[PDB]
């Protein structure tokens, strides 16, 4: 028994490619289409629910998750490598931030922590890259709204606006047509309706399609009132109907 | 609370002869007033012509002798049924007493 | 090179082959099961082959009680299958006895899930050749299956099946939804839920079954259980008299 | 067993060299190429952020500029990841000086402190090198302005002008063709600036893929100051220069 | 084949078979040759010493485990000596705490259990030597043949190493004749010394090369070597 | 967690690990030692692949292991500095325990311990380093040179060279030191030291840097200048024939 | 208890430090010296505990030196007297605390003035003209505070000394056996062997 | 590649043979053992005339009446000196008495095995065998002069004279010849300082050779260079007188 | 590709895990043995070959007992099958200790089981190479169990495993239909020497010795016992008699 495993499975080669890290994004390429919009007043972030049955009920899977209430996060590559980050990430923001100092991390740190736990699943012993690049959407009192992408081994860069995994080529440059730096939140979320319409194949809708976003504070969604300095979460998760809703003025 | 010692009486004595030596002991064993055993041999013969005892607490008397006499044992086992002499194995004793420097063999001991 | 197949590393396509192959091991068994939803319960049938006369018949089962309300089936080969079940009983167990109530059938099979995506990504742990349905009828959700596979994989279903003959299942249920329009079978006993079960699953599978080439679990309101070879023949006899 | 997969990251070439290493430096010489120029009266520290698009966010980025101490940065090459994790240990070691002794951390014996770290990775532990390179930046009151340099093998240098990344040749023979020991600070980011034009593999040399920074020891004060320049800054000192 | 599946012990071949211990095994029969039999009174082992040069030692191959206990060994001699000295604990212990002698079928039983643990992990190697064990318990005397592979077998007699078959012939033959010899230990012994000699080939038993250990009803297991032998050559 | 057995032996009976850690010692700049009847002296090569270097602070090529004893290397730099580092430091521990300094003897056996202890543990690949130690023991004034190898292997030497090119500078050495009369001058050691360096680092005021050490913690470095005073003359000695 | 007094003058800093080693009923030594080098412009004197008092000495010592060689540099004397404070403050709160306290005199060969630190053994520093520890200061700090001056000379503050040595050899119950004295300045180390009849 | 522990198919261990490999590539080393005390000789063998040849240590002492001679890889042999010399000295400490020679020998060859990766048996922690051989030498009371010859294969051997290294199995041969039960410590030299000379690359001489004895009366003791010049001129000459 | 077999948990192309499989081989390599449920306990027995006349008999017993009330049996690998017992054995003082009631067959059957699935997960360890029936009486009747190298283990009605595991199975199968109400524990210790003696034929060539153990509510009292002398006689010849 015992991880007989203390030595790298992610090595160097002589071309000076590491082909783990190589592979893993090999992987994130082939998983369906995400993406991410930053306006001058929140930011917006989707992707394709592609069901495995129809049998199966789509909303039992979320692709898009909170991470505190002004983060959320969105993946394109292998779904389960993808969930447990998303435990892991939720955790380091607790554990690592909000126990110290009393209030969630801002976006490019917790980035900066789940990219660290990306980048040890590089160079640990006995163990693979994870298989997923996630684009991270959020907002905090110093630096407004950011957009941010973790790659597989652990690089992160931020973004007016992207997309990864299956046709990220075709949709990155149409977002470089429509973008601009005066968009707001509803612009966005129409750029992206419009974008992820090119990558979905069967039905476009709002059951279809996941879409959440980072605006203004939703004092309905705090669960309780009492507290001035407590407004609510800039998290949303956009209702099935509220997509379609847009989907008609598309 | 509890205590870890306790004393079971008894005497001994030993003297050495020109070409001999002798190792005596009362055959009593005690506790407070009352008397446990008339006879309860406390001088034993632990190989290699080596006699000794463990005065004062039983518990750790016999302890000793238990563990001397497998020293004895070993002592063979690893130096080809060498013979351990008596100088040998009093600083053999010295170190299985003082391996308890913390926690003492609460006994007088004499071969 | 070619050690990328035999640990979990991925390959040059971004592919994992031992989770592949773990696949294949869940058909190994050449059992088919399947699960649905009732107004107020959860059904899951799967066929018994006792091959064997030297078997002892009612020790040869793929249908665990995990706790008081949750039922695992599993379609896989036994070790593997065993091992799962004991895991599953152990964290619904602790689950209980740290947060105050049941675990949900969903949560129990996100943490199996999460114990084989662990598998997926550590070399030294290989997959369990197994694929995991959970059933119950969750405080909250009402009747629930969720399952699992070795790629550490999970999601709810409002029905689904497992085993070799998989998809004939599944597009034969596919089919009997689109037309009733509804997530369920609108049944109010689970008595006739299990039938529609062993009937579909005739259909489908294309043979009759005895008292003793099915096996049958039940999951109501807090508890799940499984029908003996008589309470089965019963169901059988049932569905007999209306063909 | 598990021996059957192992790599062995930490052993020797027949030719006496550790294979892992200089993979690991044959990556770096892919990355953005970061230069390092000392002058008589600060340090410039310049690097070209390889690979961009339109929508990359140029304000809310350092990717290749990190701040170690006050008086310390370091410019980086290779994995921005790995970096990163060699840096947050740098920044303690730093701060674990400033406790122990309350004076501010000599130059060297940081550079020496994170050199032996790699070093380890290369003698013990079979796990992979940091691929990784830094180009030091720093002051202190017993050697002044000190510029340095650490690789993957774990040996560190120190230099009055370097370079790392891709096209190292090429820069480094540049300005070891341009460099004077009397340099003022913005002769040195104009040479700076010059070399990195002349090695890119672009087209234009814009702002939005440079970052710019100076350990200069501002006359007017009487102490030292670090100066990561932001996007517009890097964009007027590109105007002036003289590549509009 | 082969080849591939002889790395270590923790691999099995295609067969069935475990390499590095069947390669273990071998390690014995290229060693000394060493006899064991018994009656109902005592128990004895008679073994073939080997040395190097004519300037070098006979290698000792009889050691005591306890009072009641011994046993002779083939193969690697470190290997005897983990074992042995594992098997003296064992001996000591069970004298220590149960104030009782280990029983030989016991003390075969926990060789058995030491050996096997190192043929189903990762790392360790087989024992690469033979042991035969005698010894006189509560139930009478005993012999018993340790193999690295973990099995132990309680026999009349029996011999290891090399060209141990023929004295082995010779045991299984004249069985009925020593398995009587009780009461009289310089039959069993001469009988051992004859035994064992049905092995022989190259040289004669000498006296610095035989070597014989006894034990039963009223002898402590004792070793006997040089003169001490000589009233059997 | 790591403990692969990396340094293991071959059919032929050689530790190759052991054997390549010495390849990577051949590459490395040479360095050089010879004892006269009063002091020692190293001398090293400074490597010129590459020429824009700040010398001040650069990482020197003579290292004080104590006041009174210094280690020069051939190798891996980084290897080097791990076996300096633990050498200072057994050296402050045995001031502590002992009260005394370490004898360079001592100091050397240390050094080739910790050498030879990575040669035969698992996870650890060998130093790919061979070491100069010289000195003079406390209150001594006899003069001492030692040196180290990957193997763990260490003996003294009234000259001795290592590194790239050694070959050649040993050749010049033995048959250039008489040991019936060492350089009895501190001025004519420091000289036939920079003789052999010149038998390969062709040229080199600045790639050629010299350390002398004398009894009682007197240690000192030349400087270019003090240097190219005896390249100087040890030219003219060459063509005044 | 035993007798440590410090003072920083114009150039240079005097400790002062008793000679006798008491042990029960009898006076085991009348010549000991309670101080360590731990650098060539560093001086450190300590009074405690039996053991821990030299112990802790040497083990700093030992320290500073391999900070001197590794960096061919010598720590200034508030870096050493930092050290020493980190060390202390960490033995506290440990298993077995080093009872010992220091007074730390350097001269700054950097800044060219000599300084004087109290350390006591909870890892209490504080830096003055002129320190003391255990009962020492309750007889002299009331002579320094009249007749101490920032530009005394090394000899005024010999003599500062002196008086303080002989109010303590007239009120304190304890015979310590006279001191040692030691000069601290821009030369390093020198110890006045003539202060038994300066 | 495969475990550091493994049995080839004839029932031998891999590294233990490679092991004796490199001995037989070390410098020859002879024990001579007689009823009046053991010598110890061994070929020094600089590799350059720079090299001090009396730094080089290859017979050291482990007790007052146990010395020892290496031959192999010597670095490998300070590990093994340091837990004899430990050994002696323990057990003199519990005992108050001489370790026995042969037990010294008995504890040294248990380190041999001691290695692998992870062998199912202790905490074996050494990467590989050790590649060095030793002649144990010394006196005790219970069975007088020894000579023991200890392998990595953790098995030793008891000699009454014996040799290893390069000139080990030529020098034997010479040994088995020479050795008979009533030679003197004298003889017993200058016997060695002969076989030295016939094995050895070089001219034998005191610089580049080293002898030693071990009596019961003065203890192990190693001879000095002139002691021993003459023992070679005294050669010299007997072997000239026919 | 292939060398899917070398590694103790890899999955080959098709699901499998070789290497378990070629523990099966040392299984069926092995002696035969078996095991008969009976109306009220359950009998084991084995077949022990005699190498030649110097195995003392009746001496090297190969059925064990676990606990008190549990009886185990095993062809292949004999080490391996201790080694499982004294497992079994730990894993039952531990049942009892805690619940205090002697662990029931069934949950004693899951313990052996789920500890010899846990030896094929890891290439760290090798498979065991036995197959062993077990089983006793317990709170609620009787039970029969076989355990596999792949931790696969049923309740059996009877079993058998090793050489003669085919002949074996064949006489089982013919009880099972000829005493559909069930087999008494005095007919199974007779009907167990029979069915050893035939399944000999696939070894016939060296002389073996008999064993059998029975565990009866009613003819031990739910104690595990060994069948000794007269009873055994008896069965031996029932057996030598329809031998012929």
């Amino acid at each position: 028994m015992t991880d007989r495993y203390s030595f790298s499975l992610t090595t160097f080669s002589p071309s000076g490619k590491l082909g783990q890290i190589d592979y893993a994004l090999t992987a994130v390429k082939q998983g369906v289409t995400s993406l991410g919009i930053k306006a001058t007043n929140g930011v917006v972030i989707a992707t394709e629910k592609k069901s495995s049955s129809p049998l199966a009920m789509s909303e039992t899977l979320s692709k898009v998750s909170l991470l505190t209430p002004d983060i959320g996060a969105v993946y394109s590559g292998m779904g389960p490598d993808y969930r447990v980050l998303v435990d892991k990430s939720r955790k380091v923001a607790h554990t690592s931030y909000k126990r110290i100092y009393g209030e969630y991390p801002p976006t490019k740190l917790l980035v900066s922590e789940v990219a660290k736990i990306m980048q040890e699943a590089t160079q640990s012993g006995g163990v693979r890259p994870f298989g997923v690049s996630l684009l991270i959407a959020g907002h905090d009192e110093f630096n407004g709204f950011s957009l941010y992408q973790v790659d597989p081994s652990g690089s992160y860069f931020p973004w007016k606006a992207t997309a990864i995994g299956k046709g990220s080529v075709a949709a990155k440059t149409f977002l470089e047509k429509r973008w601009n730096d005066e968009l707001e939140l509803e612009d966005a979320i129409h750029i992206a309706l419009l974008t992820l319409k090119e990558s979905v194949e069967g039905e476009f809708n709002g059951d279809t399609i996941e879409l959440a976003i980072i605006g203004d504070e939703n004092p309905d969604l705090l669960g309780y009132t009492g507290i001035p300095t407590d407004k609510g979460p800039r998290f949303r998760k956009l209702t099935s109907q509220e997509i379609n809703d847009r989907l008609e003025a598309l | 609370q509890f205590n870890p010692y306790g004393d079971n009486g008894g005497t001994i004595l030993g003297i050495a002869g020109e070409d001999f030596a002798v190792l005596a002991g009362d055959t009593r064993n005690i506790t407070d007033y009352s008397i446990n055993s008339r006879y309860e041999p406390k001088v034993f013969d632990c190989g290699d012509n080596i006699v000794m005892s463990a005065n004062g607490f039983a518990a750790d008397g016999d302890a000793l002798v238990k563990r001397f006499k497998n020293s004895v044992k070993w002592y063979h086992f690893d130096h080809n049924d060498k013979k351990l002499s008596i100088n040998s194995a009093a600083r053999n004793i010295q170190h299985l007493l003082y391996g308890k420097r913390f926690f003492p063999y609460y006994v007088h001991t004499i071969i | 090179a070619g050690y990328d197949r035999h640990i979990t590393i991925f390959s040059p396509e971004g592919r994992l082959y031992q989770v592949e192959y773990a696949f294949k091991a869940t058909n190994q068994t050449n059992i088919n099961s399947l699960a649905v939803r009732g107004k107020d319960c959860t059904v899951v049938i799967s066929q018994k082959k006792v091959p064997d006369k030297l078997l002892d018949p009612t020790t040869v089962s793929y249908i665990f009680c995990i706790s008081r309300t949750i039922g695992m089936v599993v379609n896989g080969p036994i070790p593997d299958a065993r091992n799962a079940a004991l895991r599953a009983k152990a964290e619904a167990a602790e689950f209980r006895y740290k947060y105050g109530y049941d675990m949900p059938c969903d949560v129990l099979a996100k943490r199996m899930a999460n114990l084989s995506q662990i598998y997926t990504q550590r070399a030294y742990m290989r997959p369990l050749g197994v694929i995991l349905t959970f059933v119950s009828v969750d405080e909250e959700l009402g009747p629930s299956i969720y399952k699992t596979d070795p790629a550490g994989y999970y999601v709810g279903y409002k029905a689904t099946a497992t085993g070799p003959k998989q998809q004939e299942i599944t597009t034969n249920l596919e089919n009997h939804f689109k037309k009733s329009k509804i997530d369920h079978i609108n049944e109010e006993s689970w008595e006739k839920v299990v039938e529609f079960a062993i009937t579909h699953m005739i259909d489908a599978l294309g043979t009759e079954f005895s008292k003793n080439d099915l096996e049958v679990g039940v999951a109501t309101k807090d508890k799940f259980f499984t029908l003996s070879a008589e309470n089965i023949e019963e169901r059988l006899v049932a569905i007999a008299e209306q063909d | 067993g598990s021996r059957r997969y192992d790599s062995r990251t930490t052993i020797f070439s027949p030719e006496g060299r550790l294979y892992q290493v200089e993979y690991a430096l044959e990556s770096i010489s892919h990355a953005g190429t970061a230069i390092g120029i000392m002058a008589s009266d600060g340090i410039v520290l310049a690097a070209e952020r390889k690979v961009t698009s339109t929508l990359l966010e140029q304000d809310t980025s350092t990717e290749k500029l990190y701040k170690l101490n006050d008086k310390i940065a370091v410019a980086v090459a290779g994995l921005t990841a790995d970096a990163e994790i060699l840096i947050n240990t740098a920044r303690i070691h730093a701060q674990n000086y400033l406790k122990t002794y309350n004076e501010d951390i000599p130059v060297e014996i940081l550079v020496r402190r994170l050199s032996d770290i790699k070093q380890g990775y290369t003698q013990h532990g079979g796990l992979r090198p940091f691929g990784v390179s830094f180009i030091y930046a720093g002051y202190d009151d017993r050697y002044g302005y000190q510029l340095y340099t650490s690789n993957p093998s774990g040996n560190y240098t120190g230099w009055k002008a370097i370079s790392v990344g891709a096209n190292t040749s090429a820069a480094q023979t540049l300005l070891q063709m341009d460099y004077k020991d009397d340099m003022k600070v913005d002769d040195a980011i104009e040479l700076a600036l010059k070399t990195l034009s002349k090695t890119t593999d672009s087209s234009a040399l814009t702002y939005d893929r440079l970052e710019f920074a100076t350990i200069r020891k501002g006359a007017n004060d009487g102490e030292v100051y670090q100066k990561i320049f932001k996007p517009q800054e890097i964009k007027d000192i590109l105007v002036k220069t003289g590549i509009t | 084949f082969r080849n591939n599946y002889d790395g270590d012990t923790v691999t099995f071949s295609p067969t069935g078979r475990l390499f590095q211990v069947e390669y273990a095994l071998e390690a014995i029969k290229q060693g000394s040759v060493t006899v064991g039999l018994r009656s109902n009174t005592h128990a004895v082992l008679v073994a073939l010493k080997r040395n190097a040069d004519e300037l070098s030692s006979y290698q000792k191959k009889i050691i005591k485990c306890d009072e009641h206990m011994g046993l002779s060994l083939a193969g690697l001699a470190p290997d005897a000596r983990v074992l042995s000295n594992y098997l003296r604990q064992q001996c000591n212990y069970s004298s220590l705490v149960f104030n009782r002698k280990l029983a030989v079928e016991r003390a075969g039983h926990l060789l058995c259990d030491k050996a096997q643990k190192n043929t189903q992990s990762y790392g360790g190697r087989p024992y690469g030597v033979g042991l035969l064990i005698i010894g006189y318990d509560k139930s009478g005397a005993h012999l018993l043949e340790f193999q690295p592979s973990g099995n132990v077998t309680e026999l009349y007699g029996t011999a290891i190493g090399a060209r141990s078959q023929g004295a082995k012939t010779y045991l299984e033959r004249t069985l009925d004749t020593f398995i009587k010899i009780d009461g009289n230990p310089d039959e069993l012994i001469k009988a051992g010394v004859e035994a064992i000699s049905q092995s022989l080939r190259d040289e004669s038993l000498t006296v610095d090369n035989l070597s014989i250990a006894i034990v039963g009803k009223d002898t402590p297991f004792t070793i006997y070597d040089g003169e001490a032998v000589a009233k059997y050559i | 967690g790591y403990d692969r057995a990396l340094s293991i032996f071959s059919p032929d009976g050689h530790i190759f690990q052991v054997e390549y850690a010495l390849e990577a010692v051949k590459r490395g700049t040479c360095a050089v030692g010879v004892k006269g009847k009063n002091c020692v002296v190293l001398g090293c090569e400074r490597r010129s692949t590459l020429k824009l270097q700040d010398t001040r602070i650069t990482p020197s090529k003579v290292s004080k292991i104590d006041s009174h004893v210094v280690l020069s290397f051939s190798g891996l730099n980084a290897d080097s500095r791990i076996l300096i580092e633990k050498a200072r430091v057994e050296a402050q521990s045995h001031r502590l325990t002992l009260e005394d300094p370490v004898t360079v003897e001592y100091l050397t056996r240390y050094v080739a311990g910790v050498q030879q202890r990575y040669t035969q543990s698992g996870g650890v690949r060998p130093f790919g380093v061979s070491t100069l130690i010289a000195g003079f023991d406390p209150r001594d004034d006899e003069p001492k040179l030692y040196q180290t190898e990957p193997s763990g292997i260490y003996s003294s030497w009234s000259a001795q060279t290592i590194g790239r090119n050694s070959k050649t500078v040993r050749e010049f050495l033995e048959k250039n030191y008489d040991r019936k009369e060492p350089p009895a001058t501190v001025e004519e050691c420091v000289k036939l030291t920079v003789r052999s360096l010149l038998e390969v680092v062709q040229t080199g005021a600045k790639n050629i840097e010299i350390t002398v050490v004398k009894p009682d913690s007197d240690i000192v470095a030349l400087s270019s200048e003090e240097i190219n005073q005896y390249v100087t003359q040890i030219e003219q000695e060459k063509q005044e024939q | 208890m035993d007798i440590i007094l410090g003072i920083r003058v114009q150039d240079s800093v005097i400790l002062a430090s008793s000679k006798a080693v008491t042990r029960g009923i009898s006076v085991l030594k009348d010549s000991d010296d309670k101080t360590r080098q731990l650098s060539p412009h560093t001086l450190m004197s300590f009074a405690g505990e039996a053991g821990d008092t030299v112990q802790f000495a040497e083990y700093i010592q030992a320290n500073i030196q391999l900070y001197s060689i590794r960096e061919d540099y010598e720590l200034s004397p508030q870096a050493v007297s930092s050290f020493v404070r980190q060390e202390l403050a960490k033995s506290i709160r440990s298993r077995r605390p080093y009872q010992v306290n220091v007074l730390i005199g350097g001269y700054d060969k950097k800044k060219n003035k000599p300084e004087l630190y109290q350390i006591d053994y909870l890892g209490t520093k504080v830096e003055l003209p002129y320190g003391a520890h255990g009962y020492s200061g309750f007889y002299t700090f009331s002579l320094l505070d009249h007749h101490y001056r920032p530009d005394m000379t090394t000899e005024e503050g010999l003599d500062l000394l002196k008086l303080c040595v002989q109010e303590l050899e007239k009120r304190m119950p304890m015979d310590f056996k006279g001191v040692i004295v030691k000069i601290v300045d821009k030369d390093g180390i020198r110890q006045v062997d003539d202060f038994q009849a300066q | 590649d495969r475990g550091v522990s493994t049995f080839s198919p004839e029932g031998r261990l891999f590294q233990v043979e490679y092991s004796l490999e490199a001995i037989k590539l070390g410098s020859t080393a002879i024990g001579i053992a007689t009823k009046e005390g053991v010598v110890l000789g061994v070929e020094k063998r600089a590799t350059s005339p720079l090299l001090e040849s009396d730094s080089i240590e290859k017979i050291v002492e482990i007790d007052r009446h146990i010395g020892c001679a290496m031959s192999g890889l010597t670095a490998d042999a300070r590990s093994m000196i340091e837990h004899a010399r430990t050994a002696a000295v323990t057990h003199n400490l519990y005992y108050d008495e001489d370790i026995n020679v042969e037990s010294l020998t008995q504890s040294v060859c248990d380190l041999a095995l001691r290695f692998g990766e992870g062998a199912s048996g202790e905490e074996r922690l050494m990467s590989r065998p050790f590649g060095v051989a030793l002649l144990i030498a010394g006196h005790d009371a219970d069975d007088g002069y020894q000579l023991f010859h200890a392998e990595p294969s953790g098995t030793f051997y008891r000699y009454n004279a014996k040799a290893i290294g390069s000139g080990s199995e030529g020098a034997q041969a010479e040994l088995l010849n020479e050795w008979h039960s009533s030679l003197t410590l004298k003889e017993a030299e200058l016997l060695v300082l002969k076989i030295l000379k016939q094995v050895m690359e070089e001219k034998l001489d005191e610089n580049n050779a080293q002898l030693s004895c071990i009596t019961k009366q003065d203890g192990f003791k190693i001879y000095d260079n002139e002691k021993t010049a003459e023992l070679i001129k005294e050669l010299k000459e007997k072997e000239a007188a026919e | 590709g292939t060398g899917y077999d070398l590694s103790n948990s890899v999955f080959s192309p098709d699901g499998r895990n070789f290497q378990v499989e070629y523990a099966v081989k040392a299984v069926e390599n092995g002696t035969t043995s078996i095991g008969i449920k009976c109306n009220d306990g359950v009998v084991f027995a084995v077949e022990k070959l005699i190498t030649s006349k110097l195995l003392v008999p009746q001496k090297n017993v190969k059925i064990q007992v676990v606990d008190r009330h549990i009886g185990c049996v095993y062809s292949g690998l004999i080490p391996d099958g201790r080694h499982l017992v004294n497992r079994g054995r730990e894993e039952a003082a531990s049942f009892k200790k805690l619940y205090k009631t002697p662990i029931p067959i069934p949950a004693f059957a899951d313990r052996l089981g789920q500890y010899v699935q846990a030896h094929t997960l890891y290439n760290s360890v090798r498979p065991f190479g036995v197959s062993t029936i077990f089983g006793g009486v317990d709170k609620n009747g009787a039970h029969l169990y076989m355990l596999e190298p792949s931790g696969s283990y049923w309740g059996y009605k009877g079993a058998a495993t090793g050489k003669g595991r085919q002949s074996a199975k064949a006489e089982l199968e013919k009880l099972v239909d000829h005493h559909p109400e069930g087999l008494s524990a005095r007919e199974a210790v007779k009907q167990a020497a029979k069915i050893i003696y035939l399944a000999h034929e696939d070894n016939k060539e060296k002389d073996f010795e008999l064993e059998i153990s029975w565990c009866s509510l009613s003819e031990t009292n739910g104690l595990h016992k060994f069948v000794k002398g007269d009873l055994l006689q008896e069965a031996i010849d029932f057996a030598q008699k329809e031998i012929n």
